[PDB]
C-alpha cells in the first residue's frame, strides 16, 4: 500500500465478482451479490456529493487516458440548454492486449448498468447509449437479454427502480471500425457519419451526438463508479499511489505459462504478477527482454527497468511509457522484435482512417520502413530517419492513434538499435 | 624535322625547343574516360535535413 510492499489484494476489495463467470451472470445473480443494495436511494436529485464522492475517489481515465473521470464527469453538471443531454459508454473492445471488457460484459452487465444509471444520472442523461462490436453480436444479444431483465423488473424503463428519474438505455453497434475505439470517432459513429474523429474547437460535451450534448467513459470507470457512490470512494483511493488510486485490470499475456486479466492494486510490481498470477513465463523470467505495458500501444520495456516499474501508469511514465489501458504482452526473447513491432505498425496502417494527412502518410510511409527494416535490406542511417518521421506525426496528428502507431517503433530504435545494426550486418554479409 | 635542321634552329632560337614542343604531339590525353562517378555531396545525409539551418 503506502509501503513497498504490493501484490496484496483482497477478494472483497474487489468491486468486481463474477469477473470469471462463476456464480451466476443473468440478473438474479446480480441479486445473489445484492448489486441493487442502495441504488434506487443514491438517486437523491442531485449529482454534486456523488459526483464529488468520485472526485474524491481519487479515479482517472479507464480508457488508457488516465484522465480524471471524476473532473471528466464534472463537465455536465451544466444546464442541459433545452438539448437532451446523453451519455455515451466505450464498449469498443477492439484495442489489442485487452480482453479486460470482454469477459466482464460476458459475465457481469449488471454492475455496468447499474453504472449506466449512476452515471447516466450523473450527467441528467436523457439516455444511455452504448456501442458494440460487430464482431460482438452475441454478445450484444447476452447483454440486451441482460438488459430485457433491466426491463421486466422496471428496474430501467421509466423512473427506473423508482427514484422517478427517467432513464432509458440504448445498445448500438457498429462494423470493423476500429478507430471508434476512439471517443470522438464513436461519437461520430452514431449519426451514421464516418468514424473519423472530429478536430475540437469544441469539446465533445460542448457538441454530441446530432449537436444534441453527450458525454463518454470507458466502461470500467462507469461500471466502477455506482460501487464507488455507495462504497466509500474514498475506501476505493485508499489502495495504490495517490495519483493512481483504484484498481485496474491487468492483462498478462504473450508468451507465458498462464496468461490472465486480474483485476489488482494500482502499484504492484510489474515482474510480480507475471511472477504469481502469470505463473512466470516458459523458461523462466530471465528469458524476458521485453515486455510492453500499455494495448500494444505504448513504448516497450526492456527487463532491466521492467523489474523496477509498479503496474501504475505513473511508473511507467518514470519508464517513459503510457497506461495505455494497462495491457500486458509479454515477449520472450527467441523471437525476433521487428517483426512483431512491424506487424504492429502494419496494424496500425490498416487502420487509421486517414482523414488528417499526417497520421495516415506517415503510417503509409513508415510501415513500408518497417518492411525494408525487417528485410535487413535496409542502411543502418534509414532507422534514424524514422525517428523524424515520428517526430512530424505526434503532436501533429489530429488524434492518438498515430502516437500508438509512432510509439513502439521510438523503443525499438532506442533500445534495439545495437539489436537492428547486428541484424543489417547479417543481411551484408550475404555477398 | 631532321637533325641538323634541328640544330641550326636551335641554334637560332637561343632556346631548345624541343625542350617544349611547341605543336602538340602523340602525348595529348585519351577522349575515350572511365564514368566520373561525382562528389555525393555534403547534406544528402537522411538523419537530419531541416531547412532551418542550411538555409
Ligand atoms: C475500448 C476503447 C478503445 C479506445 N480506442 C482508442 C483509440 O484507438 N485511439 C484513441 O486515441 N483513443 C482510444 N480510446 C480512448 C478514447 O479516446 C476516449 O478518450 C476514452 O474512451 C475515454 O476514457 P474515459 O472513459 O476513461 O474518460 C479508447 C477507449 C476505449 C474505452
Ligand atoms: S489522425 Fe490519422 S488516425 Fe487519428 S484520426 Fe486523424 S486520421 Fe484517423
Amino acid at each position: 500500500p503506502k509501503k513497498t510492499s504490493f501484490g496484496s489484494l483482497k477478494d472483497e476489495d474487489r468491486i468486481f465478482t463474477n469477473l470469471y463467470g462463476r456464480h451466476d451472470w443473468r440478473l438474479k445473480g446480480s441479486l445473489s451479490r445484492g448489486d441493487w443494495y442502495k441504488t434506487k436511494e443514491i438517486l437523491l436529485k442531485g449529482p454534486d456529493w456523488i459526483l464529488g464522492e468520485i472526485k474524491t475517489s481519487g479515479l482517472r481515465g479507464r480508457g488508457g487516458a488516465g484522465f480524471p473521470t471524476g473532473l471528466k464527469w464534472s463537465f455536465m453538471n451544466k444546464p442541459s440548454d433545452g438539448r437532451p443531454k446523453y451519455l455515451v459508454v466505450n464498449a469498443d473492445e477492439g484495442e489489442p492486449g485487452t480482453c479486460k471488457d470482454r469477459e466482464i460484459l460476458r459475465h457481469d452487465p449488471h454492475k455496468l448498468l447499474e453504472g449506466c444509471l449512476v452515471g447516466g444520472r450523473a450527467m441528467g442523461a436523457r439516455a444511455a447509449y452504448i456501442y458494440i462490436r460487430g464482431e460482438f453480436y452475441n454478445e450484444a444479444s447476452n447483454l440486451q437479454v441482460a438488459i430485457r431483465e433491466a426491463y421486466e423488473a422496471g428496474l430501467i424503463g421509466k423512473n427506473a427502480c423508482g427514484s422517478g428519474y427517467d432513464f432509458d438505455v440504448f445498445v448500438v453497434r457498429g462494423a470493423g471500425a476500429y478507430i471508434c475505439g476512439e471517443e470522438t470517432a464513436l461519437i461520430e459513429s452514431i449519426e451514421g457519419k464516418q468514424g473519423k474523429p472530429r478536430l475540437k474547437p469544441p469539446f465533445p460535451a460542448d457538441v454530441g451526438v446530432f449537436g444534441c450534448p453527450t458525454t463518454v467513459a470507458n466502461v470500467e470507470t462507469v461500471a466502477v463508479s455506482p460501487t464507488i457512490c455507495r462504497r466509500g470512494g474514498t475506501w476505493f483511493a485508499g489502495f495504490g499511489r495517490e495519483r493512481n488510486s483504484g484498481t485496474k485490470l491487468f492483462n498478462i499475456s504473450g508468451h507465458v505459462n498462464h496468461p490472465c486479466t486480474v483485476e489488482e492494486e494500482m502499484s504492484v510490481p510489474l515482474k510480480e504478477l507475471i511472477e504469481k498470477h502469470a505463473g512466470g513465463v516458459t523458461g523462466g523470467w530471465d528469458n524476458l527482454l521485453a515486455v510492453i505495458p500499455g494495448g500494444s500501444s505504448t513504448p516497450l520495456i526492456p527487463k532491466s527497468v521492467c523489474e523496477t516499474v509498479l503496474m501504475d501508469f505513473d511508473a511507467l511514465v518514470q519508464a517513459q511509457t503510457g497506461l495505455g489501458t494497462a495491457a500486458v504482452i509479454v515477449m520472450d526473447r527467441s523471437t525476433d522484435i521487428v517483426k512483431a513491432i512491424a506487424r504492429l505498425i502494419e496494424f496500425y496502417k490498416h487502420e487509421s482512417c486517414g482523414q488528417c494527412t499526417p497520421c495516415r502518410e506517415g503510417v503509409d510511409w513508415m510501415n513500408k520502413v518497417m518492411a525494408r527494416f525487417v528485410r535487413g535490406d535496409a542502411r543502418p542511417a534509414e532507422i534514424d530517419s524514422l525517428w523524424e518521421i515520428s517526430k512530424q506525426i505526434e503532436g501533429h496528428t489530429i488524434c492518438a492513434l498515430g502516437d500508438g502507431a509512432a510509439w513502439p517503433v521510438q523503443g525499438l530504435i532506442r533500445h534495439f538499435r545495437p539489436e537492428l545494426e547486428e541484424r543489417m550486418q547479417r543481411f551484408a554479409q550475404q555477398h | 624535322a631532321t637533325r641538323l635542321i634541328q640544330r641550326l634552329r636551335n641554334w637560332a632560337s637561343g632556346h631548345d625547343l624541343q625542350g617544349k614542343l611547341q605543336l602538340r604531339y602523340q602525348e595529348i590525353s585519351k577522349r575515350t574516360q572511365p564514368p566520373p562517378k561525382l562528389p555525393v555531396g555534403p547534406s544528402h545525409k537522411l538523419s537530419n535535413n531541416y531547412y532551418c539551418t542550411r538555409d
